[PDB]
């Protein structure tokens, strides 16, 4: 898979 | 043939102390439980209550005869635990009922080590006030100041360093012959039985340099008459070497070992005959010095007198 | 001159004129941290202020240590130095030190509390382990990892803020009301044993378990009570472990109430983990398997940093440029071993600031 690109707060 | 059985309330008391149930401990003691109940590991109720920190029941155990210096299978006294956990209240009551301040465990650790390791400054003060060995070394040769440094307790480090310095000044005061300085440092609390890196006490240096007045002062303040340096020399060895009669007689009066030997086997009588102190030889013989004492080489005091040409001394040794 | 002062609450920040619009972003043991806009770089930065670090021997030791490491350590998962300055003109007038570093968005307290999926949970843990392994390659063992000194960005990147406690540093640093250090302290440190490089995985295990349980795993009421909270959950350790303890500590540990502990399936049930991701390795059982290897009292039986990076739950994101990065070369060979007086620390720190 691809590394996550978003983290909210 | 005969099968004995016991009620064995001590196991119940040990569990009640470990669980910290004070009412059950009082009930068990009131029903006959032994306050000195021993586990397979050597743990007494005084150990477990010292861990829980219940001062009221510690004193009830001590008043009923609990061994204040009981050690378990690794040599841990209740004072070790109280110093480790920082129970100043329990440390003081343990010392009040006659605890060993310098009690030592399996790895050579005194309660002062544990207070220094875990940064209990007020306990360090109380331990030192009750005469803790400031330079006590452990299995690894580390002093409490070393362990305070290793755990980053700088304030305890700086406290022990000044106490080591005061002991360092007492040593040099005794060697140089400053009687007023020696008596002053004793009043400030310097340990009169401190030792340098090679094992010399203040009494060693005072006897070596012939400071009779300081020798008497140190002995009056409870100095070890038969303290050993690394080589195995007592103050009586050095006194016999210098040929100072007045110091030799004062050491002997205060219980010096007339037949103490070093790693080679040399006794004070060997040294007195080696350096030609006939006056010292007569006094050592008067206090029961062994004439047939041999060193590692089989040399008796007579032999060393013959070797060094002290013809007068060898005759006295020959008649004995 | 080229400096200006701004009142941030009770602290006074005398920063360079290039740093405008200072705003508080956090409170720490060393002081206040502010976010600013570097008008020269035209980017957002973070500034923390150290007030008379040399006056305290322990703070002097940390300030110099962290100044040296901040310069030579350049890594994706360790916060990066941008500038270091002092507003005072001479060595005698020297007082405060300001560190300008990369500005992150928040600390782990916001991420631990929110509900994450396996993809972000494992990737954040991977970023942590990469930073830890890099510090180890330089010979630095952190021993102080907690959600408060780990920061994240909204693009899901993670960085370590500080470099922890040295061997001589002790159990904790200066006070702060936003952190409780004992919760993440390892059993080796608690019981006065020596600590190895894998001591940092205990902190990771506490942080990872906190992402799943959403509560503190081992909340000790005091220093020695922290051991009680650990054995109540994991179980009284085996006799093989207790033989390594010092006599007095052993006597305490042996006569503690015996606890059987709970299996990790009961500690971390499947319900507490997110839904099993489409990836075969990102299962609730794999995350629990990694926890069962990190939260281990016996450091001899605990897995290492390299073994965690090869664990199936983490190995998904393995990149050798991030894990096997070239170790940094520290210029000072006696970084942690040196001892100085307060004025010797003052001059030593001043020289690091000026060159
Ligand atoms: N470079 C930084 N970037 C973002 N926040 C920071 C930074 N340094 C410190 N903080 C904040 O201050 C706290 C401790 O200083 C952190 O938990 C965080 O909230």
């Amino acid at each position: 898979p691809k590394r996550p690109t978003t983290l909210n707060l | 043939h005969h099968h004995h059985h016991g009620s064995d309330l001590g196991k119940k008391l040990l569990e009640a102390a470990r669980a910290g149930q004070d009412d059950e401990v009082r009930i068990l003691m009131a029903n006959g439980a032994d306050v000195n109940a021993s586990d397979q590991l050597g743990i007494t109720p005084l150990h477990l209550v010292a861990i829980t920190g219940h001062l009221e029941i510690v004193e009830v155990l001590l008043k009923n005869g609990a061994d204040v210096n009981a050690h378990d299978f690794v040599g841990t006294t209740p004072l070790h635990l109280a110093a480790f956990l920082g129970h100043l209240e329990i440390v003081e009551v343990l010392l009040k009922y006659g605890a060993d301040v310098n009690a030592v465990d399996r790895d050579g650790l005194t309660p002062l080590h544990l207070a220094a390791i875990h940064g209990h400054l007020e306990i360090v003060e109380v331990l030192l006030k009750h005469g803790a060995l400031v330079k006590a070394k452990d299995k690894f040769g580390k002093t409490p100041k070393d362990l305070a440094r290793d755990n980053g307790n700088q304030f305890i480090y700086e406290l022990l360093e000044k106490a080591e310095l005061l002991e360092k000044l007492l040593l040099e005061a005794a060697r140089e012959g400053h009687r007023d300085r020696v008596e002053e440092f004793i009043k400030r609390g310097a340990d009169v039985n401190t030792a340098d890196e090679t094992g010399f006490t203040p009494l060693h240096l005072a006897a070596w340099e012939g400071h009779l007045g300081i020798v008497e002062v140190l002995l009056k303040n409870g100095a070890d008459v038969n303290a050993n340096d690394e080589r195995g020399h007592t103050p009586l060895h050095l006194a016999a070497y210098t040929g100072h009669l007045e110091i030799v007689e004062v050491l002997l009066k205060n219980g010096a070992g007339v037949n103490a030997t070093d790693v080679i086997g040399t006794a004070p009588l060997h040294l007195a005959a080696m350096w030609g102190h006939l006056e010292i030889v007569e006094v050592l013989l008067k206090h029961g010095a062994d004439v047939n004492a041999q060193d590692k080489f089989g040399k008796t005091p007579f032999d060393l007198a013959i070797d060094n040409g002290n013809e007068d001394i060898a005759e006295v040794l020959q008649k004995a | 001159n080229n400096f200006y002062s701004v009142e941030i609450g009770d602290s006074t920040f005398t920063v360079l004129k290039r740093y405008q619009n200072l705003k508080p972003i956090g409170s720490g043991a060393q002081g206040i941290v502010c976010a600013a806009y570097d008008a020269i770089l035209e980017r957002n930065v973070a500034i923390k202020k150290l007030s008379r670090p040399f006056q305290n021997q322990t703070h002097a030791k940390r300030a110099y240590r962290e100044l040296v490491l901040m310069k030579c350590v350049n890594h994706k998962n360790i916060i990066g130095l941008l500038n270091v300055f002092t507003p005072q003109k001479s060595l005698e007038e020297f007082q405060d030190v300001y560190i300008v570093m990369e500005l992150m968005d928040a600390n782990l307290c916001q991420v631990i509390q929110m509900e994450l999926d396996h993809e972000r949970m494992s990737y954040l843990l991977y970023q942590m382990l990469c930073g830890i392994k890099h510090l180890h390659s330089a010979g630095i063992i952190h021993r102080d990892l907690k959600p408060s000194n780990i920061v994240v960005k909204s693009d899901c990147t993670l960085k370590i803020l500080d470099f922890g406690l040295a061997r001589t540093a002790g159990t904790s640093f200066m006070m702060t009301p936003y952190v409780v250090t004992r919760y993440y302290r390892a059993p080796e440190v608690i019981l006065g044993m020596g600590y190895k490089e894998n001591v940092d995985l205990w902190s990771v295990g506490c942080i990872m378990g906190e992402m799943v349980c959403h509560k503190i795993l081992f909340p000790g009421r005091d220093y020695i009570d922290q051991w009680n909270k650990v054995i109540e959950q994991l179980g009284t350790p085996c006799p093989e472990f207790m033989k390594k303890l010092q006599p007095t500590v052993r006597t305490y540990v042996e006569n503690r109430p015996k606890y059987a502990g709970y299996s990790f399936e009961k500690l971390f049930p499947d319900v507490l983990f997110p839904a099993d991701s489409e990836h075969n390795k990102l299962k609730a059982s794999q995350a629990r398997d990694l926890l069962s290897k990190m939260l281990v009292i016996d450091a001899s039986k605990r897995i290492s940093v390299d073994e965690a990076l090869q664990h199936p739950y983490i190995n998904v994101w393995y990149d050798p440029s991030e894990a096997e990065a070239p170790p940094p070369k520290i210029p000072d060979k006696q970084l942690d071993e040196r001892e100085h007086t307060i004025e010797e620390w003052k001059e030593l720190i001043y020289k690091e600031v000026m060159d």
